[PDB]
RNA sequence: UGGCUCAGCGUGUGCCUACCCUACGCCGGCAGGCGCGGGUAACCCGUUGAACCCCAUUCGUGAUGGGGAUCGGGGAUUGCAAUUAUUCCCCAUGAACGAGGAAUUCCCAGUAAGUGCGGGUCAUAAGCUUGCGUUGAUUAAGUCCCUGCCCUUUGUACACACCGCC
């Protein structure tokens, strides 16, 4: 049975992708069919801050962040929880989870 | 050299840790410097308020 | 902090790193708390910077096309 | 001013750590006048706090199958070491609990489920519930231990078992045993 | 650690022993001077209220498993 | 070893069916025996004078005055029948056993445990079970780690259903 018209991959107009690797277990992915993270992490933890913020030299210091992507391959994908089997109508929309922010 | 041991007290309680319900998960303050607050998981009961001994200064710090 | 401060520094500018190449960016665990005993420890903190080595392409990376299989 | 036992007045007893002031019941709304009390102490979480640790102790100290129900004997016991400990330190025998319960009661331990080293994984630091809670089952143990097998009787036994923990000399069972609960934990940081 | 061999009856070199220097310390008991002098512990009970009678030593508590004796107050 | 001193369930004379619960007096050291009685029962047993425990004695860290297994002799009761000992008593022996590996059972307040007492079985009888009472705690007010259970999603080549299929 034909999952997904998708066809789990991104692969619309084109005949070859160059492939990836996956950063966890380093799998050759094919790269719009690897889920692709990007994380905007504090360079600090979140109960860190506090304790700089005493030992800057500078008062008014910004905090500098962390630019990391990610590349998954479903296998690990799943194994870490940042995906989920949904059921067969869930599945079908594409907007991404929401952020939480309040 | 080495850090004595000290005291703080349990602002609120976070909930339960260690997959058996053996650790309980809590805020504390510290008496020393009230502004200075970590959270640290301790065994057996605990409630809001009580100050309880802690040997070390910073060990762990994780949300559940 | 003990060395530093019996040999003469009371500052630092810490340049973090993970393993880099085409290996892992994301640094351990390390990274949170040897970062934050510094600053507790009476030292001050400056300017922090990555140095992980990032490569605009890398080699192949060890493993196989397969992957690390667990 | 209650007497208890007839003697040993609770008000000049005093806790030195405000960690356990308000769990140890030695003050004058929990000072009875015989360890001895059916208030429903396991009725609700937190209120053996309330219970008088004197009657704590008895409780505490009936075990090992031949004494499960035998209170009378118990307080007959806890009243001879009581007054053997006056004896013994010239100063009040509550004071000499209070002591005993501080310096034996663990302040650190370990505990976990993954793959353990040595006992445990992982170092936490305990409650002062639990602290009091460990302290008491320690010292029974340590005085029954050492009972078992000689001529020395309960009331002796368990004399010189809070007489050595009031001190600290490692010959108590509750402080060697607190000693190593501490060292496991600190390896296990 | 094998076998204790007490004194079921005293000899004169532990009876004096009893009679100087065990009514000088605060704690006597049967159990007390048993293990310290080596003898039996029968002996013992029956020692003790032999000093009772000569009125070197005080009794407190007196119970069938639990009798308590002491030194008489200096001062 | 002696003294002290407090329970609650419940049973008790029978169609066939014979076989009751026992106060008191006397005899014997005991198991027992003999006569007066009472009770078809909140009426008598029975204020069920229980045990544990408590208070005094002796013992004194030894396989000892712990333990009573095995075994000899003797005496009664029930039954027609007691040997392969029915049960009980007395005097004899005093065996392992010094807290028990891997594992494993049960349990949250009048609970575990200690401790005895009724019923069922019974002419004879409880180490069984079913109920009752006394003394009375430690820890915990949580978790899904182990063993499992429920709801949803999901995959399945399973449907005798994963102890499946292959
Ligand atoms: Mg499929
Ligand atoms: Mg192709
Ligand atoms: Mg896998
Ligand atoms: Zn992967």
């Amino acid at each position: 049975t034909k999952k997904r018209r998708n066809n789990g991959r991104a692969k619309k107009g084109r005949g070859h992708v160059q492939p990836i690797r996956c950063t966890n277990c380093a799998r050759c992915v094919p790269k719009d069919k690897a889920i692709k993270k990007f994380v905007i992490r504090n360079i600090v933890e979140a109960a860190a801050v506090r304790d700089i913020s005493e030992a800057s030299v500078f008062d008014a210091y910004v905090l500098p962040k962390l630019y990391v992507k990610l590349h998954y391959c479903v296998s690990c994908a799943i194994h870490s929880k940042v995906v989920r089997n949904r059921s067969r109508e869930a599945r079908k929309d594409r907007t991404p989870p929401p952020r939480f922010r309040p | 050299r080495v850090q004595p041991i000290k005291l703080a007290r349990v602002t609120k309680v976070l909930g339960r840790t260690g997959s058996q319900g053996q650790c309980t998960q809590v805020r504390v303050e510290f008496m020393d410097d009230t502004s200075r607050s970590i959270i640290r998981n301790v065994k057996g009961p605990v409630r809001e308020g009580d100050v309880l001994t802690l040997l070390e200064s910073e060990r762990e710090a994780r949300r559940l | 902090a003990q060395r530093c401060k019996e040999l003469g520094i009371t500052a630092l500018h810490i340049k973090l790193r993970a393993t880099g190449g085409n290996r892992t960016k994301t640094p351990g665990p390390g990274a949170q708390s040897a970062l934050r005993a510094l600053a507790r420890s009476g030292m001050k903190i400056g300017r922090i910077e990555d140095v992980t080595p990032i490569p605009s392409d890398s080699t192949r990376r060890k493993g196989g096309r397969r992957g690390r299989r667990l | 001013d209650i007497k208890l036992f007839g003697k040993w007045s609770t008000d000049d007893v005093q806790i030195n750590d405000i960690s356990l002031q308000d769990y140890i019941a030695v003050k004058e709304k929990y000072a009875k006048y015989l360890p001895h009390s059916a208030g429903r102490y396991a009725a609700k979480r937190f209120r053996k706090a309330q219970c008088p640790i004197v009657e704590r102790l008895t409780n505490s100290m009936m075990m090992h199958g031949r004494n499960n129900g035998k209170k009378l004997m118990t307080v007959r016991i806890v009243k001879h070491a009581f007054e053997i400990i006056h004896l013994l330190t010239g100063e009040n025998p509550l004071q000499v609990l209070v002591n005993a319960i501080i310096n034996s009661g663990p302040r650190e331990d370990s505990t976990r489920i993954g793959r353990a080293g040595t006992v445990r994984r992982q170092a936490v630091d305990v409650s002062p519930l639990r602290r009091v809670n460990q302290a008491i089952w320690l010292l029974c143990t340590g005085a029954r231990e050492a009972a078992f097998r000689n001529i020395k009787t309960i009331a002796e036994c368990l004399a010189d078992e809070l007489i050595n923990a009031a001190k600290g000399s490692s010959n108590s069972y509750a402080i060697k045993k607190k000693d190593e609960l501490e060292r496991v934990a600190k390896s296990n940081r | 650690r094998d076998k204790l061999n007490n004194l079921v009856l005293f000899d004169k070199a532990t009876y004096d022993k009893l009679c100087k220097e065990v009514p000088n310390y605060k704690l006597i008991t049967p159990a007390v001077v048993s293990e310290r002098l080596k003898i039996r512990g029968s002996l013992a009970r029956a020692a003790l209220q032999e000093l009772l009678s000569k009125g070197l030593i005080k009794l407190v508590s007196k119970h069938r498993a639990q009798v308590i004796y002491t030194r008489n107050t200096k001062g």
